[PDB]
This record gives structure tokens, sequence and C-alpha cells, in this order.
């Protein structure tokens, strides 16, 4: 309710199985539907976003809201116009001689990143990308052709792709480019892929992603009539110091939704809990239980939420639990809903054949992501394309589900590929009645 | 009067199940029932777990007592409530020193979030 | 693709 411009959301009314990703109802107060941003180092990633969004934010969040003026008199593509989530959904024009109003129309999130890994684990959902290409430089950069093959594997079909910088770039050189794009993603996912040139410096020709924003990326397919499951990529204790007692708050757990919808006073459980180590060193795991206290996107109160953009979940757990990202990796879900926990697993698995910037053995030493759980894992056994892996910290996934796989590779960890999930060994959940 | 003393205990209170912090807050609330109109008692957060529990005397021993005794009502509220207590310091009085070193580590607390 | 499989195996 706390901003009342906004959609009166009402839980007496939703309608679960009436949710689309276009429901002003949402789209409203939260994002729908996220957008990576990848590139090179200094392409103007995080400034991109910057510009659409006004947002200043291992993986980060900003969501933009996205308007088209119901002018008939509009030229194109000044039809277009972004916003912060707070703002209203309809508004007067600025452009003088146009007249009526900005009305919105998508409300989408930007998942940056400084990212390779987050993208073969799925622990950040991209239902579509921007990739970005400095003009400056040629077509591909070494992270440039990284993260497309990244996009292949992860087989995002919509892209964008945004030449940046063209505020320094002759147009003779900028032309000059284009080919060199046009030839890297021949014979790739890119293939299709529109181009745009943008300065996100002086922030032109932003209207026009915001177009091919709404046209060349369609609507996603969601799961919003399953029971939920968030994957925990931030937590938080909100109380300063010196907080006196009426006045202490849960801690909260701040994640992207995979499926379902959370409600305000729904009863949750968290997987795989509290860890604790038995007699024989024997892993037991205590799944948290709370309530849903309140629901975020940014500085957008809710009372439900819906998969996609970053959801802050205020809870009665206690602070202890969630200070400084400590259930960081958790799967937090309705009671019962939630995945079963793993200590070792079956995986078929693929790696980089090239050595940027060789195979497996027997009790080495890797860390590996699954959701948004980097754990410390050691492998039990080998073949060609197929092995398992024992983990440090237990995790709550699903068997299918992808994970990747890290060495400490000049002494410090570097990504060298990725596996799915086919079986695995489960702790048994010990529940106080 | 010897002039009033300030007397203080470290506690640390906790709760893992359902109830959460909604149990906690019950706990110290008890606690701070256990004032006296000669010395009300002050629970102020340090850091989760970690809560600092004040109050002025005229007497040590009156105000020692006073905090001794609010802390075991707290106790058995949270272990009532599948919870946990421990002290980390049983009531000292409160040197203006000792003050400061809990004032920078409260500004120390808030930079490490 | 020989794209993909030149950067993987
Ligand atoms: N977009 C853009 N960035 C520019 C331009 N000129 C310089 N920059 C640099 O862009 C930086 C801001 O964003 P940038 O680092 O490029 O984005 P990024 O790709 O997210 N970096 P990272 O991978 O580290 O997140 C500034 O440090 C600035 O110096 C320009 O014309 N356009």
């Amino acid at each position: 309710l706390g901003q009342p411009h906004l959609s009166r959301q009402d839980l007496t009314t939703l309608d679960v199985t009436k949710l689309t990703p276009l429901s002003h109802e949402v789209i409203s107060r939260q994002a729908t539907i996220n957008i990576g941003t990848i590139g090179h180092v200094a392409h103007g990633k995080s400034t991109v976003v910057k510009a659409i969004s006004g947002v200043h934010t291992k993986l980060g969040y900003a969501n933009a809201k996205i308007y088209k003026l119901d002018d008939p008199s509009c030229p194109r593509p000044e039809c277009y116009r972004s916003c912060g989530s707070s703002t209203p959904d309809e508004f007067p024009t600025d452009i003088p001689g146009t007249k009526g109003n900005f009305k919105l129309v998508r409300h989408v999130s930007f998942v940056d990143c400084p990212l390779m890994a987050t993208m073969l684990n799925g622990a950040a959902v991209m239902d579509a990308a921007l990739l970005l290409i400095a003009g400056n430089e040629s077509c591909p950069q070494p992270q440039t052709s990284e993260h497309l093959a990244a996009i292949e594997i992860m087989k995002l079909k919509h892209i964008l792709i945004l030449q940046n910088k063209i505020d320094l770039v002759k147009e003779s050189q900028a032309k000059e480019q284009y080919e060199q794009i046009l030839a890297f993603v021949q014979g790739t996912v890119a293939e299709g892929a529109p181009i745009i040139p943008i300065s996100a410096q002086l922030k032109y020709n932003i209207e026009v992603v915001c177009e091919y924003i709404v046209k060349k990326i369609p609507v996603p397919p969601r799961d919003f009539t399953s029971e939920p499951r968030l994957i925990v990529i931030r937590s938080f204790d909100v109380n300063k110091p010196g907080c006196e007692v009426d006045d202490l708050k849960g801690g909260v757990a701040g994640g992207s939704i995979l499926k379902g919808v959370l409600k305000v006073g729904q009863e949750i459980e968290v997987r795989p809990g509290i860890v604790s180590k038995d007699s024989e060193g024997k892993l037991m795991c205590k799944p948290i239980f709370s309530k849903i206290v309140s629901l975020f996107a940014e500085h957008n109160d809710l009372q439900y939420a819906a998969p996609g953009g970053l959801i802050g979940v205020g809870t009665k757990i206690d602070p202890t639990l969630c200070r400084a990202d400590r259930m960081v990796g958790q799967v937090l879900g309705a009671v019962g809903a939630l995945p079963e926990i793993f200590t070792e697993l079956e995986i078929s698995y693929f790696l980089l054949r090239r050595l940027l910037g060789q195979k497996l053995s027997k009790n080495e030493v890797l860390m590996v992501n699954i959701g948004s759980l980097s754990t410390g894992g050691r492998v039990s056994a080998v073949k060609a394309d197929l092995g398992k892996i024992v983990l440090t910290n237990p995790v709550c996934t699903e068997v299918g589900e992808k994970i990747a796989l890290s060495r400490r590779v000049e002494k410090h960890w570097r990504l060298i590929g990725w596996g799915q999930i086919r079986r695995g060994v489960t702790i048994k959940p010990t529940v106080d009645d | 009067t010897p002039q009033a003393v300030k007397i203080r205990a470290d506690i640390e209170v906790a709760c893992y199940g359902y109830e959460g912090i909604d149990a906690v807050k019950e706990a110290l609330r008890a606690g701070l029932n256990c004032s006296t109109e000669n010395m009300p008692i002050k629970i102020n957060l340090i850091a989760p777990p970690r809560y600092v529990m004040t109050t002025t005397t005229l007497e040590r021993t009156e105000g020692l007592s006073v905090l001794s005794q609010a802390m075991a009502v707290i106790k058995e509220k949270i272990e009532e409530k599948r919870g946990v207590f421990n002290v980390q310091m049983e009531p000292k009085v409160v040197t203006d020193t000792d003050e400061t070193e809990l004032a920078r580590q409260m500004e120390r607390l808030e930079r490490e979030n | 693709s020989a794209f993909l499989k030149a950067w993987v195996y």
C-alpha cells in the first residue's frame, strides 16, 4: 500500500491462473522479465543499465519501466521511454507538439555482472540479453566471444546487440566494425539478432533499445501455478545497532523467484536450512520455517511477488541467520514444496575446449556453482562426459538442473565447464513436529 | 549519594524456529518487565544474537541483582520457545571506558552492514 | 555448431 499511485494488489482477488508477465497489477510494481548485460570490460555494460533505469547497481539487478506514448503523431522511435521502478504508470508527454500520455508497456530487470558461472548454472534466469560491443575495439574481444559461446550454451534466442561509444567513433570506422559483428554472429545463436548503435554516456538511441525491448523480445512463458521456489541471492539483517526491542525486525531474504507466487502471510520453509554435524561427522539438516512478513521489489511494496526482478522477502527468521548474506545459497518456498537436499551428485559434463582467459581426475578439488551456492566439491569418479561429485556444503536442488565447475588455476578460481545432474544422494530432513 | 552507577550485562538471545524474532522480542520484553521504579532496565541490540542490558542504580548490589534476575526471566522464555540463551558478560559496573569500547564497536558494526 | 565446438568438448 506504501505507494498509492501504484496498483492496489489484493490477496482476496488474486487469481494466480490469470497472471501474465504483463498483468498491470504486477508490472506496476515489479519487473516481470530479465535482460542480461554481457560484453567486455569498459564496454559500457552497467552504464547502459544506468542510462535506461537511473539505478546505480555476486550478481546485480536493476528494474526499469518502459513506456509508449499513446499519440499517433509520435515520430519513431521517440514513442518509447524508460523510467525508475517507482514512477507512475502514466504521465503526460515531454515532447513538444506531441499530445497525450506515455503509458506503461513493460517492466524489465537488467541482470548485470562483473557472470559465465551464473549463466551456465541458471542461478540468474535470463529471459534475454543485451550484447554490448564497444566501437573503439574490434569484434570479438575475448570476453565478448566467451559470453556469446555462453549464450549459445544457455540457448537464449532473443538478443539485442549494442554498438556503444558512437560519440567517440566516426561513421566510416563505425560501419567498418558492423561487418565484423555480422560475421561474428553468423554461424551462432545470435545470427538473427538486431544491431543498434547507441551512446550509454550521451544516452543516444536509448529510445530504440526500449522499442526493440518491447518488440523483439517476446513475453516469456512462466510457471505461476506451481508452489513457489526462490533462490536466496542476498540476505540481510535490517537492524541497525542500538536497536530497541519493539523495533527489532526480521531477517530479509532477497532472491529471484523461479516459479509460483509468494504471498504476504504465506508460510514458508528454507532448505537445506541449518547445517549441523553429527557424532560421526555425518551431516544433518534442519529446514528453517517462517512466515512472509512483507514483500519488496526495489522500493515497491508487494502483496504478492512473481518471477522476475529481485524480490525481497521479509520474514520472522532470526537475523543471525540472514545477516551478512549468511543464507545466500539457500532455497526458499512454500512448506513441503521444496526440493530434496543433496550431498553427492552424478553429472554429465562438458568443458571449455579453449584454455581461455583438461578433463577430470579422482579426488580433484573443485568449486561448484549450484543455484546461488558456490560450494567446495571433490571428485569421486570419472568418464568422458559423465562423473560423480561429493559436496562440502549440502545443497537444495533438482535432478536435471545445470551446475558449473571451477578449478584453482594459476592458484585462483576459474570456470572450466558445466554439467547436468542425472542422479544424487540426499539427506533426510530432521523436523521437530 | 554514591553517585548513581551504570550496570550492564551482554546477553546472547536467539530462536531458530517458527516464531523467530517474535519469540525473542517476547523474552526481552519479559526482561524489561523486571525493571523497578527506582531502576528502569533498557535493552538495545549490539548485533544478533548479542544485546546490551543496562540499568542505573544508587547501589551496585541492588542493580546487579535486578539484571541477574531479569537475565533468568529471559533465559526461561527463550528456552520455553525452542530458542537459545548465553551470557557474554555477567553484569559488571560499566566504566565509561567500557562504554566507549561498546560505542566504537557499534559504529564498526554499522560499517560491517 | 562448429563455433561452440571450437570452444567446447
Ligand atoms: N558507455 C560508455 N562508457 C564510457 C564511455 N567513455 C568511457 N566510458 C567508461 O565507461 C565506464 C562506466 O561503465 P563501464 O565500466 O564501461 O561498464 P561495464 O561493462 O559494466 N564494466 P564492468 O564489466 O566492469 O561491469 C566509465 O568508467 C567510463 O570511463 C562512453 O562513451 N560510453
